[PDB]
């Protein structure tokens, strides 16, 4: 079972930032990390997956990064509309699990 | 069903339309580059394809060196054994050892277990890999696959399509290079490029890892995950799945026997104009055996990558519902790279080309099993055979091994883990070894005679029998369902087999060859290796002249020995690279 | 550790020595 932790359980950021949200897992995922946002009344929504691969039509101001356990998910140019939570799952071994969820505000 | 719409319809029927006019159009020659092409279009076929990605899919890099390998064997073809061919004059393997030892037991053994290695290694294994390709393309059974194949086979001899001409298999070569290409192209573009395949292989496992047989149950991690050195291409001696030292020396045996020792092979190569033509086509395949670590090994772990739960399925009801197979999936690597990636259009051309690699490997094998018992059996109990009758006997012999060998094909599909190339392999290294072990002592050592080279190929067979048949008798397994081998018997890895038939083999020849009376040499004067250029007339056990002549001028010579040596060196790089 | 054009440099290497060691073989004793 492995452990995937979001050092920061919160960022602000004013429109128009760069903001990286950081995952580490606890063991060596060979990029194999998918980035979720979730808005505050909808579901979560596939943003990222392999750690870089865009999910088809989500912008390319969310791009993936990172390798071994560490990997973020930046954010190039914040919009207002960007505030929501972001979860990082590990899709190396079975039971998938989450990071504990970063919330991105304004 | 996947090649349904107008686009792979039409690609289809066009490749079919060129091929049956090309055909029916057809109503010591060759110069180097058509005999390089001939040699790799002869080598590779469909079951190449299947097998090297359904590899890469389930173990990775490793099973490059199958064709990394044949690189030096190849050279040695050029450089020991064709100049030996062309001297001797001969147009079979069997006819070669029938010179050199006499007798008429060896000959008739030999052309038997040619035939028996090409229906199980060759023929079987390329119906088995056309049947697959069709199975993902139409999603049909395996039988209705292997009618449709046997089908359109029977189409492509009727129209002419495997005639040989000048050109043919360079064309053939050119169409394999450029469809791998494109969907290799395809592939890396999927991935993220060359990067991203070995930043997501060893992540790539399926997510379906229990089973509701209660004796399965929960499958572990060490069966379904990708090998820890799956980059690596030299692997432990003892837990490897491909060990270095088997890798490099039983490999080297069973490479040896199938480029030297080989009548599919050694008949595209003493169709060279010169020796040095021979040598620079050898250089040419050499550097084409390259490329199946990029055009197949890397597609295949691209397969996994992508289609994780149907290439690397562990479940052995998933794997039954999606290949048929409980043991493993991973012969669909490539089938369904090429109908899962392939845009429309270009996946009937890649259905095109797989069918080009069958149709040039079984073009092959066809006339050099026709060959073989025309020459080497029938001949024999019929001395006087018109060209008519032997013409028709090799068509009804074609048809009868074809016969046999999709009867044979329940074996071929049974192989360990459902790895196709692990099969062809292990059939290979049990039952090659013992030639390889004569030829080369037939070669370099005239000291060996008849009775230890005959007997030395039936000690080899009987030792390579004990090993086949209770692999075979015992089932198939795989990591989930580890079948009941006795463990010291199929523990042992089939290329260190490959040495030690190789080794008993050549020790009861040299054993049996020492306690019987020994060869004269006038009988072995163009005939070994030491007697290449021996000028004397031999007692047998113009035109024939300049057709036994490998007398080369220096510069080419020089020119050619040079190009060995660098692309050997450009082998030797890419080994240590992916060491 | 080295990186893998470094490997295959070092195995190159090897391979060039071994091709001098059998060119001195041919040379001296045949
Ligand atoms: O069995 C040995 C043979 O295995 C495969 O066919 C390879 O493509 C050949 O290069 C090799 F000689
Ligand atoms: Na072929």
């Amino acid at each position: 079972x492995x452990x995937x932790x979001x050092x920061x359980x919160x960022x602000x950021x004013x429109x128009x930032x760069x903001x990286x949200x950081x995952x580490x897992x606890x063991x060596x995922x060979x990029x194999x990390x998918x980035x979720x946002x979730x808005x505050x009344x909808x579901x979560x929504x596939x943003x990222x997956x392999x750690x870089x691969x865009x999910x088809x039509x989500x912008x390319x101001x969310x791009x993936x990064x990172x390798x071994x356990x560490x990997x973020x998910x930046x954010x190039x140019x914040x919009x207002x509309x960007x505030x929501x939570x972001x979860x990082x799952x590990x899709x190396x071994x079975x039971p998938x699990x989450x990071x504990x969820x970063x919330x991105x505000x304004x | 069903a996947l090649i349904d719409n107008p686009a792979d319809i039409l690609v289809i029927a066009a490749y079919f339309l060129l091929v049956i006019g090309v055909g029916l159009w057809s109503m010591r020659s060759m110069v180097w580059w058509p005999v390089g092409a001939s040699l790799f279009a002869s080598n590779i076929g469909s079951g190449h394809f299947v097998g090297l990605a359904g590899t890469g899919a389930a173990s990775g890099l490793a099973v490059a060196g199958f064709e990394w390998n044949a690189l030096f064997v190849v050279l040695l073809l050029g450089w020991l054994f064709a100049p030996v061919y062309l001297t001797a004059g001969v147009i079979t393997m069997p006819q070669y050892l029938r010179k050199r030892f006499g007798g008429r037991r060896i000959r008739l053994y030999l052309s038997v277990l040619s035939l028996f290695l090409y229906i199980f290694t060759k023929i079987s294994v390329d119906m088995f890999s056309g049947a697959v390709f069709i199975q993902q393309a139409l999603g049909w059974n395996i039988y209705a696959s292997v009618i449709a194949l046997l089908g359109i086979t029977m189409i492509y001899t009727v129209t002419g399509g495997l005639a040989a001409l000048m050109y043919t298999d360079t064309v053939q070569t050119f169409v394999i290079l450029g469809g791998a290409c494109i969907l290799m192209g395809y592939a890396f573009h999927e991935v993220g490029g060359y990067s991203g395949l070995f930043d997501k292989y060893l992540g790539a496992a399926t997510s379906l890892t229990v089973s509701e047989d209660p004796a399965v149950g929960n499958i572990s991690s060490f069966c379904y995950r990708p090998r820890p050195d799956s980059y690596h291409l030299l692997r432990h001696p003892v837990t490897g799945d491909l060990p270095w030292p088997a890798l490099l020396l039983g490999l080297t045996i069973v490479s040896g026997w199938y480029w030297c020792s080989d009548q599919v092979i050694v008949q595209r190569c003493l169709a060279g104009k010169s020796l040095t033509h021979i040598k620079a086509g050898c250089i040419l395949c050499g550097y084409l055996k390259l490329t199946p670590m990029f055009l197949m090994v890397m597609p295949g772990m691209i397969s996994r990558i992508l289609y994780p739960d149907e290439v690397a399925c562990v479940v052995p009801e998933v794997c039954r519902r999606v290949c048929g197979t409980e043991v493993g999936c991973s012969n669909i690597a490539y089938p369904r790279l090429v109908v899962k990636l392939m845009p429309n259009g270009l996946r009937g051309l890649m259905l095109a080309v797989m069918l080009a690699a069958l149709m040039s490997s079984l073009a092959s094998i066809f006339n050099s099993s026709s060959t073989l018992f025309t020459m080497d059996i029938y001949t024999r109990l019929r001395p006087r055979a018109g060209d008519r009758e032997l013409l028709l006997v090799g068509r009804l012999w074609v048809v009868f091994i074809v016969v046999v060998s999709v009867a044979w094909l329940p074996v071929v599909q049974a192989a360990q883990g459902g790895q196709l190339f692990d099969y062809i392999q292990a059939v290979s290294s049990y039952l090659a070894p013992p030639v390889s072990a004569v030829f080369v002592l037939a070669l370099f050592v005239p000291r060996v005679n008849e009775q230890g080279a005959f007997w030395g190929l039936i000690g080899g067979l009987l030792m390579g029998l004990a090993r086949l048949i209770p692999e075979f008798s015992f089932g198939s397994g795989s990591c989930v369902q580890p079948s009941a081998c006795p463990a010291f018997l199929c523990g042992v890895h089939y290329l260190y087999f490959a040495i030690v038939l190789f080794f008993c083999s050549g020790l009861l020849t040299l054993t049996v060859s020492l306690c019987t009376a020994p060869i004269p040499r006038k009988h072995l004067h163009r005939l070994v290796f030491s007697l290449r250029h021996s000028k004397e007339e031999r007692e047998d056990l113009a035109a024939a002249r300049r057709l036994e002549d490998i007398s080369e001028d220096p510069s080419w010579a020089r020119v050619v020995n040079l190009n060995a040596l660098l692309m050997m060196a450009v082998a030797v790089f890419l080994w240590g690279f992916y060491a | 550790n080295l990186q893998p054009w470094m490997q295959g440099l070092i195995a190159v290497a090897v391979f060039l020595v071994l091709v001098a060691i059998a060119f001195a073989v041919n040379h001296f004793w045949c």
